[PDB]
């Protein structure tokens, strides 16, 4: 017996009424329960046997659904209600559904590009890492690019994205290109740029 | 206060036991059942078994294998036990309070345990500073570099600044971890004033500061 | 007989109730009080007070048949009046005596002989002592199976604390209401114990007859939340 939650992500704007779908192999005859987790923290209970609610729990949270088919409902969205929404059924065996995450809808935003050169306590180890930040911004998908005095490199660079800041409600990124002292001042200038849509155009940053 | 809180191992070798130890507290095992969850980002949630308040155990047909669940009422605390342990077997572990005597929903949570299953010893990272190349505001950053296993805690000014500040997800090359953390400001207030990095490996026992100089 | 006979002015008292039962109850009225006497009164006049079958109540069943708050619902256990009296139950929850033909028959006793044809108002059988079946020990047995089997999501159940067996497996309850509550309908039996006294401190949800419960219950795919009050 197996639990499909469908929809993946989701993201719509602060106040905005918000619908998840579960969906069972076979009727589980109301055994069910949906729980929110907001990543670096344990998972919360909020509803039960498909509509009973819980404690603490807001109002404003919706259980309804039948047969084979439930259904989490937020009415006026708020702000500490962003995070994956689970689904559990336990008519036989326990068994849990893929994941619903959200994201809310922030004002676009363009990102704040760093590039940083290798630390000299590093060089005189053996390495030479070359880091290219970009905290703060929206949508999420962007893309960066890295050049060496012109020529392109796309290997040995590694990259880390954050989840939705739950503050200003925007994203954040690291490049990260990784080279032996040698291999890295056998080259002058140093290229990152990020290729977002805010301005048609890529930001640069670049150095020697 | 419901509390369900674990504590064991993290890092654990390859065909090893795995034993974590969930302690539960504003309540008692006599009363209600506790499950165990475990959490892996590729096969998102999965129930892993059940010791009731009876006493008596249910296990997933898989692991019913290499599964022990078992307690000691007396301190109030469940006993995981897992065997033959392997690669995927990397997740984070959780109990949880049976909500009402002797049912599924979950009422209270435990913190989780992040464990990772690897032959690798342990590294300390090695933290690199970073500063604008010398030859409007100021945005600085961190670099945590070739340390295992996870986790390590990183903080500004012994711990100070926290907005807009946003520490970075480690990556994995070759069994070492390795990430960045940033932090923005105006032009005005560096380098007139210290902004030291704060990196803490528990794993290795040790704790490193480092602060950002310019050039 | 050894226990107490037909309570008095009976088909009298019968019909009053049926007739109250009605204006209250709008959503009834459609009754026909007269009938659903007819009905009762011919389960058991002619018929040997030990040899009543759930059947011969079959009859008035039909006449009875009526719709519940299926999700609001506590059974029936032998002790109504330790429970009429929490203002939680009254209250919030349908108690097997808010249904009419429930209503009708609280409090009483009756039976009748079948050499005659004629209630007796001085003795009846006494379920323990005597026959165990008796008009009013299987009027209860048919009419709770019925309300089993319409309960939804949590069910409740009230137990005396004080009873030396907790849950009786041969009750009413036990050996009825128990195996008709469905679980593709119940979520989970909700079973309150009740400690005969405060001074009595001590989780009764322990006493093993509870536990044989919670055991039974699981069985049959049912959930089990147990709770102690005064």
């Amino acid at each position: 017996i197996q639990m499909t939650q469908s929809s993946s992500s989701f993201s719509v704007s602060l106040g905005d009424r918000v619908t998840i779908t579960c969906k069972a192999s076979e009727d589980i005859y109301n055994r069910l329960a949906w729980y929110q987790q907001k990543p670096g923290n344990a998972p919360r209970l909020l509803i039960s046997g498909a509509t009973s609610l819980e404690t603490g729990v807001p109002s404003r949270f919706s259980g309804s659904g039948s047969g084979k088919d439930y259904t989490l409902s937020i009415t006026s969205l708020q702000t500490e209600d962003v995070a994956t929404y689970y689904c559990q059924q336990y008519w036989s065996t326990p068994t849990f559904g893929g994941g619903t995450k959200l994201e809310i809808k922030r004002a676009d935003a363009a990102p704040t590009v760093s590039i940083f050169p290798p630390s000299s306590e590093q060089l005189t180890s053996g390495g030479a890492s070359v880091v290219c930040f970009l905290n703060n911004f929206y949508p999420k998908d962007i893309n960066v690019k890295w050049k060496i005095d012109g020529s392109e490199r796309q290997n040995g660079v590694l990259n880390s994205w954050t989840d939705q800041d739950s503050k200003d409600s925007t994203y954040s990124m690291s490049s990260t290109l990784t080279l032996t002292k040698d291999e890295y001042e056998r080259h002058n200038s140093y290229t990152c740029e990020a290729t977002h849509k805010t301005s048609t155009s890529p930001i640069v940053k670049s150095f020697n | 206060l419901v509390q369900l809180k674990q504590s064991g191992p993290s890092l654990v070798q390859p065909s090893q036991r795995l034993s974590i130890t969930c302690t539960v507290s504003g309540f008692s095992l006599i009363s209600y059942g506790v499950h165990w969850v475990r959490q892996s980002p590729g096969k998102g949630l999965e129930w892993l078994g059940v010791i009731w308040r009876g006493g008596s155990t249910d296990y997933n047909a898989a692991f019913m294998s290499r599964l022990s669940i078992t307690k000691d009422n007396s301190k109030s605390q469940v006993f995981f036990k897992m065997n033959s342990l392997q690669a995927d077997d990397t997740a984070i572990y959780f109990c949880a309070k049976t909500l009402i005597t002797t049912g599924y929903a979950m009422d209270y949570w435990g913190q989780g345990t992040s464990v990772t299953v690897s032959s690798a010893k342990t590294t300390p990272p090695s933290v690199y500073p970073l500063a604008p190349g010398s030859a409007s505001m100021v945005t600085l950053g961190c670099l945590v570099k070739g340390y295992f296993p996870e986790p390590v805690t990183v903080t500004w000014n012994s711990g100070s600044l926290s907005s807009g500040v946003h520490t970075f997800p480690a990556v994995l090359q070759s069994d070492l971890y390795t990430l960045s953390s940033s932090v923005t400001v105006p032009s005005s207030t560096w380098p007139s004033e210290t902004v030291t990095c704060n990196v803490a490996h528990p794993a290795s026992s040790t704790k490193v500061d480092k602060k950002i100089e310019n050039r | 007989w050894s226990g107490p006979g037909t309570t008095k002015r009976f088909p009298e008292t019968v019909l009053a109730r049926c007739v109250k039962y009605t204006e209250i109850h709008p959503e009834m009225r459609h009754v026909d009080c007269q009938s659903v006497w007819d009905a009762f009164k011919g389960a058991f006049i002619s018929k040997h007070p030990c040899d009543i079958t759930e059947e011969d109540y079959q009859p008035l069943m039909k006449l009875g048949t009526q719709t519940v708050p299926c999700n609001k619902i506590l059974l029936w256990s032998r002790i109504k009046d330790l429970a009429h009296q929490f203002t939680q139950v009254q209250r919030d929850m349908f108690t097997l005596e808010d249904t009419l033909l429930g209503y009708l028959a609280d409090d009483l006793t009756w039976c009748g002989e079948f050499d005659t044809s004629k209630i007796n108002y001085q003795s009846c059988p006494d379920w323990r002592k005597d026959c165990s079946n008796n008009p009013v020990s299987v009027f209860w047995k048919t009419v709770s199976r019925r309300f089993a089997e319409a309960a939804c999501d949590v069910v409740h159940v009230m137990l005396d604390g004080s009873r030396s067996k907790i849950f009786d497996k041969d009750s009413t309850f036990g050996s009825v209401e128990v195996h008709n509550l469905q679980p593709e309908k119940v979520q989970t039996l909700e079973a309150w114990v009740i400690h005969g006294g405060r001074e009595d401190s001590r989780d009764l949800c322990q006493d093993p007859t509870i536990k044989e419960l919670e055991s039974i219950i699981s069985k049959r795919n049912i959930q089990f939340s147990c709770k102690n009050i005064y």
